């Protein structure tokens, strides 16, 4: 999940707004 | 821009408030 993958300082707010479902 | 998550609910948060609430409905919830 891009959540474990964005885990960090940042975690890519585009591509959990890109996310969407 | 950036910003400091915690990883762990704020993360998640976010991908639902982001835009994870709308594709993230179910039907019935508990």
């Amino acid at each position: 999940g891009i959540v474990e993958q964005c885990c960090t300082s940042i975690c890519s707010l585009y591509q959990l707004e890109n996310y969407c479902n | 821009f950036v910003n400091q998550h915690l990883c762990g609910s704020h993360l998640v948060e976010a991908l639902y408030l982001v835009c994870g609430e709308r594709g993230f409905f179910y039907p019935t919830k508990t």
